């Protein structure tokens, strides 16, 4: 990709210069300034771009990165070389695999996209992984414009013992977000986001419950739940429990379908009653 | 007695002489059973042994090569006998007691049931309906005959000496050439034709 | 004059990649009624040749055979040619055909299939000691004892062995010996995977 | 014949390959395979050796012909001339297309060997193009192609032999 | 000596990379793609390749640097190379083409492009990507590429003189070289080239449009001279949407300042974009696109597919889509046997009441046709639609310029407004609405045009 | 496998199942009437000696004998002197499509007529064939994965049969080389049924 379009799309950078601001995009400036990559250079593809920029671009981004508050710009990775062209990061083969399987492309079925990713990661379907990587592009974008019209609009509530964010059948790139791999996600990048960008000191320390619309048929919802966002977190979840205390209690209508007990699907009017109980089960 | 190694050296010959002769070459009944035999040999021996067995997949792969190439050369000739088989059946009825056979036993039985067949076929669908003198159609001319001016690329086994290349219809412009062994050349198929039945050279 | 035998004949040859048409019942039945007309003026001409000792008639006798040996000629360059792609049916196929296929064939061209599937069988079971040999199958040389296959359709019970099958559902893969997969490939059952 | 065969006929040419497995001695139909012991060199067909390879128990060893100086010196001479010049194996083509692309980790150079064997190939096809346009173009009746390997042949042969088999046929109208 | 030893390494090492790369993976295979392309073409009688910038950089990075910061020296090591490597690949050749021919290396690059507003000084001689809209071309022209000069007095030759590329001229020998001794000496100047010793490549010159887009609010759209030699040269026609690849060059003149030069300012230079390679934008068919064009045909509802594609953002109208569609196709254009023609285009007219999305309508037709002009017929004249006559500036004679529904042919032309137009100015269509020509016979000009085109109008009651 | 019976119109006899031999000789050739010939003035009743007509090759070949009984035979402008000229100047650049498909089966079949002009054809269909011929090869075994429209809009139908078989040849190669030649796959005409 480009320079600026990853930095505007990678939820770290995106989340420190709070990209969804008007002041932020002038901090971004101010950053490429105190690089001192002319500002064409970083808006061409970093294939085009002039290789005498790209000789210590780790380090002098490490650096301009400390200076502005990121220490954790660099990480330990891996990457795989083949032929003249052929050259990736580990991440890069992650996010191109994630975007085959949760592709929105519903002309092929979900077992039709789990064939096209598992095809993928063998080194005769190169082309499959370099359109997962087109397609992972997308997904970046339409992850970044959902979570600026989040943040945007004041729709993280702190409840009592954690916040709650709802997406709405108006919301453009819903459709994008209903199946739960990608809702999870989201809804840690959105996290991540909130936790950079929010005042209250209390909020930061809070848990996320995510819900999105499944089947307007049925009239489901999809339900998450993701905890605390802290650098040193254990990454332990206590929300599948929960959601199940909560469900009993108050005789809701859930299933458990995913292998993670954190996501569920719940009948959209017990929705309301549901989250009451979680309230008062968790505080 | 010839040697396994060399029966499959001949079915390979036998299979490229097949696949590039514009005509029907001559029936090989002795390669086709010691092949089809040592087929079913090894099928039981292989049963003595245990699955797990390397030797028995590296075993199994060679079977595979050998009834591959067995199964091709069957195949061309059975195309071969289904598209001259009116004259694939004359030529094997006013055969001499000597010259050697074009057709098994059960190429022969098949090319009667697929004449028959199709005789039968077209008398019924349509030339029954035919005014009474066109209900006779000679399928000894209605059929083309293999086309023995085909080009070949041959290689020579046996040295070959006085070889009359003609050019055209005019005997003035024919000349003589001498074949080396181990030399290729192209060559029409008439002109070279019982140096294939007699194995002297092979068609590539 | 010709002209009807003229669209059977076109009719097979604007598809040269060998699939079959619908039979031509209507035009078949137009040539043979042509061709009997033809015949009736001829009979005519020639009564009246021997009779009145006319000379001049031969000349129409001749014109009116040669259009008759056109009309034989296309009707049986037609039904020959189908009768070529039923055969490739078999090789290219299987022993039993998709309805669909059967739709476009005659009742006549089904049962010269049979025959010739009859037949095949019957030569295919005389190379062997036992079964003899099938040589429809092996149709490319062969590079591993075992391949991966991926569903491409719902098939249901397939049979690796006598004691032991395997459900054949869309989208599910099996490794499996290859001469038991290489004829539901053909058939566009099963996809080969390479990787 | 299509090109598959030809690699078919070119699978059962001779390789050395060290297995890093123990077995008896094979009585194949084909003949003999000496026993295989680790780390000592033995002599298999082609086929045996890239599925062995395929299957992580062998180790294969470059043809002697398979070196770069040799290489070198082969294409110089097949640049130089003027007819076809004998070739290392009958199957050069196919045995190098096949050892470099399952074995490239067991043959140092490759890349530099198959860019020589790619250049042969090169002069060799357009040496055959040459031949073909002598042949329409003067009338031959017959031609010599001594050093020419069946994958070279097959490339053509086809559109050659059909175009020559139409020539002889205007050549031969006016006989009645 | 060192500059010799300097460009024969670079030589070497695009020979290397043309002799050397492949694409493909060792699971799959393996192809030679730029050696095998050349022996293909070459084979073809068309002698040029096209190199992708990326392979290049991937080979050897210095090389894309290079040809990036100085084109022209490296471009011309490159098609040296190009031609060394044509002649390995096709080397034993059939009579009649003994002669190695030159080889024209196309660039092309996946690199964003820039605006030709952004095209700055420091950006001279260097290789830019431009995108835009061909508005003018030339005709052909013949260029020389190597040239042969002749003494007037001793008839003493220079033969095989090479040419710069571009637009750039050539000065003579002053001076001759003859002995001095026995001969009168030769006059000033006494160089003439030969006629029949030049080689010469076709050449045409082009003017390319900014994007209308980019057009800063405003300001009337700029322009740019592109120069295009050999296989460049007859590619675009005006209207083609275009990405091109080229040198930010200088016209280079003669040094003298002949007719007394006399600029509005001192030391300004006229600049041009030496075109290296093109790349029409969608805005031949592949086999795979013939198949899946075949397989769209034989759709049992292709008709209903077609007509749910057009204009999709219109609420409904599905009986004026459907007639679009027919329109967009056309009929069968016939001639009889006595020389009558009967014309194959559909005119369409949508007579309604405001806001119901008939401009909306005519604007997604102008995108979806292959060939589509819209104007408006407010906005338009007699000669504006059909042709004008007017005076050339550098010939000083009468020339004719083609409007709208010459630019169409081939195509639709879509009138908005179609009731505002005058009366005199509908009245010049008829013509071209049913016999598809313009006649002309004006300023001493008698001619007819070429107008098969669709008319597409719209106009309220 | 499946293989349409071939054309036999270069030998002395065309076949009588090819289908490319029938549509040839549905081809119309001049001819003048030597005899009058009644009850078929309907067609062209009686129609008179001396009169001109076009007929179908097979019904001119059919009505034909060297005494010249019923009619006599008259070659088409393509086959006499003045294209015969124009093709020797270049034959590359002559459309043989649009001057009849089967060129070469339909100017062979002439040879049957036993016109003065025989050994003119002949020679003419000869230098035709090898004047075409380096084009024919280059073109077919060089133009890969494009459109070859442009490249077989002037070929006639044999030379398009070469075309085809040249195209073949490199096709299989280039396949071969890239590592698609080993998967097994739906048969041909299992994809043209089920997926067209
Ligand atoms: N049926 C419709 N569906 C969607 N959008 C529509 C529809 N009808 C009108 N619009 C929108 O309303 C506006 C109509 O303006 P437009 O110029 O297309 O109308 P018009 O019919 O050409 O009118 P006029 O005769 O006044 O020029 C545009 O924004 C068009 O997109
Ligand atoms: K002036
Ligand atoms: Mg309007
Ligand atoms: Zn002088």
């Amino acid at each position: 990709w480009s320079l600026h379009d990853s930095l505007c799309n990678t939820s770290y950078t995106a989340a420190r210069f709070k990209l969804w601001s008007v002041h932020g995009q002038k901090r971004l400036q101010e950053f490429l300034a105190d690089m001192g990559l002319p500002l064409k250079q970083v808006k061409q593809k970093f294939q085009a771009m002039d290789i005498s920029l790209k000789e210590n671009l780790r380090e002098m981004i490490e650096e301009s990165a400390n200076k502005f508050g990121m220490k954790d710009m660099r990480v330990q990775t891996f990457s795989i070389h083949f032929g003249f062209k052929h050259k990736f990061l580990a991440s890069d083969v992650v996010f191109a695999t994630m975007s085959l399987m949760e592709s929105p492309e519903k002309d092929g079925s979900g077992t039709d996209h789990f064939i096209q990713a598992l095809d993928s990661l063998s080194r005769s379907n190169l082309d499959k992984l370099y359109h997962g990587l087109e397609l992972a592009k997308k997904q970046l974008r339409a992850t970044q414009q959902t979570i600026a019209s989040c943040l945007c609009t004041n729709l993280v509530i702190s409840q009592g013992p954690f916040l709650y964010c709802s997406l709405m059948e108006g919301t453009p790139d819903v459709m994008l977000f209903s199946r739960p791999a990608s809702l999870s996600l989201l809804s840690k990048h959105l996290l991540k986001s909130f936790v950079c960008s929010t005042k209250n000191r209390r909020c930061k320390l809070l848990p996320l419950v995510m819900a999105a619309p499944l089947s307007m048929e049925h009239g489901t919802v999809t339900v998450v739940g993701i905890p605390p966002e802290t650098d040193s977190s254990d990454r332990k979840n206590f929300f599948g429990r929960a959601f199940e205390k909560a469900a009993e209690s108050t005789s809701s209508r859930m299933l458990h379908n995913h292998f993670d007990l954190s996501v569920i699907e719940l009948k959209a009017e017990d929705r309301s009653k549901f989250l009451d109980a979680l309230i008062s089960l968790l505080s | 007695v010839l040697t396994p190694a060399e029966l499959i050296e001949r079915l390979e010959q036998a299979w490229m002489n097949e696949k590039f002769a514009p005509e029907l070459l001559e029936s090989k009944p002795e390669i086709v059973e010691c092949v089809m035999e040592q087929l079913e040999h090894m099928e039981e021996n292989l049963r003595r042994a245990k699955r797990e067995d390397l030797k028995v997949s590296i075993h199994q792969m060679e079977m595979e090569r050998i009834r591959y190439v067995l199964s091709s050369y069957l195949r061309c000739r059975l195309m071969k006998i289904e598209k001259f088989f009116p004259h694939v059946l004359e030529k094997e009825k006013t055969r001499p007691e000597g010259e050697p056979s074009s057709l098994s036993p059960e190429e022969l039985a098949f090319a009667r049931e697929f004449m028959a067949n199709t005789e039968s076929y077209l008398k019924n669908v349509a030339l029954k309906h035919m005014p009474p003198n066109l209900q006779k159609v000679d399928l000894f001319r209605a059929v083309p005959k293999p086309d023995l001016d085909s080009y070949v690329f041959l290689r020579v086994r046996e040295r070959q000496e006085n070889i009359l290349v003609e050019p055209d219809t005019d005997e003035q412009r024919d000349y003589v050439i001498d074949l080396e062994k181990g030399s290729q050349h192209l060559i029409r198929y008439k002109t070279i034709a019982p140096l294939v039945a007699s194995g002297a050279v092979q068609l590539i | 004059f010709c002209e009807k035998a003229m669209e059977l004949i076109r009719e097979l040859h604007r598809a040269p990649e060998g699939q079959l048409p619908a039979f031509n019942e209507d035009g078949l039945r137009q040539v043979l009624e042509e061709m009997k007309a033809l015949y009736e003026q001829n009979q005519s001409d020639v009564n009246e040749a021997k009779s009145g000792g006319r000379s001049d008639l031969i000349p129409t006798i001749k014109f009116r055979h040669c259009s008759l040996l056109r009309n034989r000629r296309c009707t049986v360059a037609y039904l020959y040619d189908r009768l070529l792609r039923i055969r490739a049916l078999r090789w290219e196929y299987g022993s039993v055909l998709p309805n669909a296929l059967r739709f476009h064939m005659a009742a006549e061209e089904m049962e010269w299939f049979n025959n010739y599937k009859r037949s095949l069988a019957t030569y295919m079971r005389s190379l062997g000691g036992d079964e003899g040999l099938d040589i429809t199958q092996d149709m490319k040389p062969p590079k591993s004892l075992y391949i991966e296959v991926r569903c491409l359709k719902d098939y249901g019970e397939f049979e690796v062995d006598d004691g032991t099958s395997v459900l054949l559902k869309k989208n599910s893969q099996h490794f499996l010996p290859r001469w038991k997969c290489e004829q539901l490939i053909r058939q566009g059952v099963l996809e080969h995977i390479l990787s | 014949m299509d090109a598959a065969e030809v690699e078919f006929l070119a699978e059962k040419e001779l390789v050395t390959i060290i297995p890093n497995f123990s077995l008896d001695k094979i009585y194949l139909i084909g003949g003999d395979l000496g026993p295989f012991n680790p780390g000592l060199p033995v002599e298999v067909p082609l086929w045996l050796a890239i599925n062995l390879k395929q299957r992580q128990k062998c180790r294969l060893l470059p043809p002697e012909w398979m070196d770069v100086e040799k290489l070198e010196k082969m294409r110089d001479h097949e640049r130089k001339e003027e007819t076809f010049t004998p070739m290392p194996s009958p199957y050069y083509m196919e045995l190098t297309k096949l050892l470099l692309n399952h074995a490239s980790d067991n043959i140092p150079k490759a890349d530099e060997i198959r860019t020589l064997v790619k250049d042969m190939w090169d002069t060799r096809i357009a040496k055959l193009r040459v031949s073909a346009d002598s042949f329409v173009r003067q009338q031959e009746a017959h031609a010599k192609l001594d050093n020419l390997t069946l994958m070279e042949i097959n490339t053509s042969g086809t559109f050659l032999t059909q175009a020559l088999n139409h020539m002889y046929k205007l050549r031969t109208n006016l006989q009645p | 000596d060192e500059g010799q030893a300097r460009k024969s390494q670079l030589q070497r090492r695009f020979k290397e990379f043309l002799r050397q790369y492949r694409v493909g993976t060792d699971r799959t295979g393996f192809t030679f793609k730029y050696r095998d392309e050349l022996k293909r073409h070459y084979n073809l009688g068309e002698y040029w390749i096209e190199v992708e910038m990326e392979d290049l950089a991937s080979f050897d990075e210095d090389l894309a640097d290079y040809l990036y910061k100085q084109p022209a020296e490296h471009l011309q090591l490159l098609e040296e190379a190009a031609k060394e490597v044509a002649d390995e690949v096709t080397r034993p050749r059939p009579s009649g083409e003994e002669v190695l021919q030159d080889i024209q290396v196309m660039l092309k690059s996946d690199a964003s492009p820039s605006s030709i507003r952004s095209l700055k000084s420091d950006m001279m001689s260097h290789l830019v990507k431009i995108p835009g809209i061909i508005i003018a071309a030339s005709a052909v022209r013949a260029k020389a590429t190597r040239i042969s000069i002749q003494c007037r007095s001793c008839r003493n030759t220079l033969t095989n003189i090479a040419m710069r590329p571009g637009l750039e001229g050539y000065a003579l020998p002053r001076k001759c070289n003859t002995d001095q001794a026995g001969r009168p000496k030769c006059p000033l100047d006494p160089y003439f080239i030969m006629p029949d010793k030049c080689k010469c490549v076709d050449f045409q010159t082009l003017k390319l449009q900014e994007l209308p887009d980019a057009v800063p609010h405003g300001e009337m759209p700029r322009h740019m001279q592109l120069y295009c030699d050999r296989y460049l040269c007859d590619k675009v026609v005006p209207g083609n949407r275009v990405t091109i690849m080229g040198i930010y060059s200088i016209k280079k003149f003669g040094l003298t300042t002949s007719r007394g030069r006399d600029r509005v300012g001192v030391g300004i230079r006229s600049s041009y974009i030496r075109v290296l390679g093109i790349q029409v934008d969608t805005d031949a068919v592949s086999p795979q696109e013939e198949e899946e064009f075949r397989r769209l045909a034989a759709l049992p509802n292709v008709y209903e597919v077609i007509s749910k594609s057009i204009a999709p953002s219109i609420f409904g109208g599905t009986d004026m889509k459907k007639a679009i569609a027919c329109l967009l196709f056309g009929g069968s254009r016939k001639r009889l046997p006595d020389g009558l023609t009967r014309r194959g285009d559909i005119n369409l007219l949508m007579l309604g009441d405001p806001g119901t999305a008939k401009s909306q309508l005519l604007k997604f037709v102008e995108k979806c046709s292959p060939i589509g002009v819209y104007t408006s017929g407010k906005g338009s004249s007699a000669a504006g639609l059909t042709a004008s006559v007017m005076r050339d500036p550098s010939s000083r004679n009468f020339i004719m310029e083609g409007g709208a529904m010459v630019l169409a042919d081939g195509g639709v032309v879509c009138i908005d407004e179609f009731d505002k137009m005058r009366e005199d100015d509908r009245v010049a269509i008829h013509e071209a609405m049913e016999q598809q020509t313009i006649s002309i016979a004006k300023a001493g000009i008698t001619t007819t045009l070429n107008s098969r085109c669709s008319v597409l109008a719209a106009a309220n009651s | 496998a499946y293989f349409r019976v071939e054309s036999g119109a270069l030998g002395p006899e065309e076949n009588f199942l090819s289908l490319d031999d029938i549509l040839m000789s549905h081809e119309k050739l001049p001819v003048r009437t030597e005899t009058a010939m009644p009850r078929l003035g309907a067609f062209f009743n009686a129609v008179p000696q001396g009169s001109k007509l076009e007929l179908p090759l097979w019904l001119a070949k059919g009505l034909f004998d060297n005494k010249r009984r019923i009619l006599s035979v008259e070659l088409p402008k393509i086959y006499q002197e003045g294209w015969r000229t124009v093709f020797s100047a270049d034959p590359n650049v002559v459309d043989l499509h649009k001057m009849g498909p089967h060129f070469y089966g339909f100017g062979s079949q002439l040879l049957h007529f036993d016109s003065p002009e025989n050994a003119d054809i002949s020679q003419s269909l000869l230098q035709t064939f090898i004047g075409r011929f380096r084009r024919i090869m280059d073109s077919s075994q060089n133009a890969y994965n494009e459109d070859t429209s442009a490249l077989v809009a002037r070929l006639d139908e044999m030379e398009r049969g070469l075309f085809q078989t040249g195209q073949k040849g490199l096709n299989d190669f280039q396949c071969w080389e890239k590592g698609q030649a080993s998967q097994i796959t739906a048969s041909n005409l299992v994809q043209n049924y089920k997926k067209r």
